[PDB]
């Protein structure tokens, strides 16, 4: 997996 | 009696939580006085996730491209700047609910409470520790960035953590409130991995003292240990080395229970060798390491805020 | 990702805590509208807690015998009465911080958040379940009575628990907000004991679902079973029987994961007979039973308030 | 040990 910047769309 | 993973009361931080939207990207901000602090990747689009130049992304934005909502009220942004990995949005109104606060950078092993938010609204509060590998084992979903971690000192809130991102093992990384990341992580979605984590030894020992204070002694033994022999053993179990400062920090619990720190170290060596053999300690079948010596004293004495 | 023992944010409750003193006896009260609710044993002196006659103790009290403090403001008491095991102290000012609220009585297996307080001030917040034996495994010290348990829904605080007393095993007993005890306990210090407890089966299942939601999928198996066959096994390990209603409530989790409940029941069966094989689930070497299905959904879907 | 009503003095 890859890291996720945890804003929302 | 009893012992729980107890968080700080969240009310003062609840009153600082706002929503920040740039484009179609939304997350939480922290509103103290007339400034809203938020993670800088709010200025990213879905196309800016791998290798953003944030300076470049930021110069293309004006004050009115930042939509800040405090409940049902939109706040007017009159200024913006970047400080490391956070944005500071100056707004035209000071938060009337601003508590007494400070910005602090904590060390691995220290604990804090997280107020988990989405769209500027609180979802829940839980207790966390800064892991030795500079990740936190939080509970965070898309939209949770900008949630903060904190401690309280009677009436003063010390903000120590701003949430930014999740790593592939499902742990989390973030910054202090100056926007400096804990650990060697960066706010892009290229490959990143937490290093091997270790157990916070001073905290396991504090928790063992909490067990004694709550009436349980079954795990003690008749031995002692040198500090160096303790560390040679514990490190084979991926425990952090115990320093003399750690021993000093445990003085108060040692004195209250009558158990010398190195004698509780001997107990720990045996618990690691044996496991619990069907027993539990303060309701756990594992050795718990997210309570500091101060957390223990605070919960077992009734410290309030 | 991640799964934590998450409490509700506590600010709405924090604004309702006060201190109530009667003679030399002090505990916490809950100030809503123009009434303060607190355990009736605040009218006990130290020496009458063995067999108190609360009727007789209250008839010799008058309004001015109650000192009610809200922060640095004394509240003037203009009326007092007993409702079951709670005192209702009418005061002359309505609490301006009164939230939208209801008084609710919960059932065993349900969870709530506790704001533990001393002298009307919060020490912290944690999450509890009502055990099947009607006790609470709290963290409470002398002076904590009158602390409350609650749940939030949108903007409404449902008050469900007010703390009274600690049982000899160190677990806790209290009432709803109408002063009705949970369990066969009484507010006096004659000999009393918690009965045999059992594990909350539907909650463990909810927890395993949370684990799968977090990628802990090792206990999943190619086996299946029936509700009837499962309950034969669970009964042997001191688990509550799983009812069809419990299955229905586990529906949104089974729909979200793609695992049928009885498939999850099959994995739980194997976990009980063979154990976890030295592995852990969601950071625990025990099967956790203090998360309801709704607690899982609330946390993994990021429901806010 | 006996039950304790958890007021303070």
């Amino acid at each position: 997996f890859y890291p996720k910047l945890q804003s929302s769309q | 009696s009893g012992f729980r993973k107890m968080a700080f009361p969240s009310g003062k931080v609840e009153g600082c939580m706002v929503q920040v939207t740039c484009g179609t990207t939304t997350l939480n901000g922290l509103w103290l006085d007339d400034v809203v602090y938020c993670p800088r990747h709010v200025i990213c689009t879905s196309e800016d996730m791998l290798n953003p130049n944030y300076e470049d992304l930021l110069i293309r934005k004006s004050n009115h491209n930042f939509l800040v909502q405090a409940g049902n009220v939109q706040l007017r942004v009159i200024g913006h700047s970047m400080q490391n990995c956070v944005l500071k949005l100056k707004v035209d109104t000071a938060n009337p609910k601003t508590p007494k606060y400070k910005f602090v950078r904590i060390q691995p092993g220290q604990t804090f409470s997280v107020l988990a938010c989405y769209n500027g609204s609180p979802s829940g509060v839980y207790q966390c520790a800064m892991r030795p590998n500079f990740t936190i084992k939080g509970s965070f979903l898309n939209g949770s960035a900008g949630s903060v971690g904190f401690n309280i000192d009677y009436d003063c809130v010390s903000f120590c953590y701003m949430h930014h991102m999740e790593l592939p093992t499902g742990v989390h990384a973030g910054t202090d409130l100056e926007g400096n990341f804990y650990g060697p992580f960066v706010d892009r979605q290229t490959a990143q991995a937490a290093g091997t984590d270790t157990t916070i030894t001073v905290n396991v020992l504090a928790w063992l003292y909490a067990a004694v204070i709550n009436g349980d002694r079954w795990f003690l033994n008749r031995f002692t240990t040198t500090l160096n022999d303790f560390n040679l053993v514990a490190m084979k179990y991926n425990y952090e080395p115990l320093t003399q400062d750690h021993v000093d920090i445990l003085g108060p619990l040692s004195a209250q229970t009558g158990i010398a720190v190195l004698d509780m170290c001997a107990s720990l060596k045996e618990l690691l060798q044996n496991g619990m053999n069907g027993r539990t300690i303060l309701g756990s079948a594992l050795l718990e390491d997210e309570f500091t010596p101060f957390d223990v004293v605070r919960q077992c004495s009734g410290v309030t805020f």
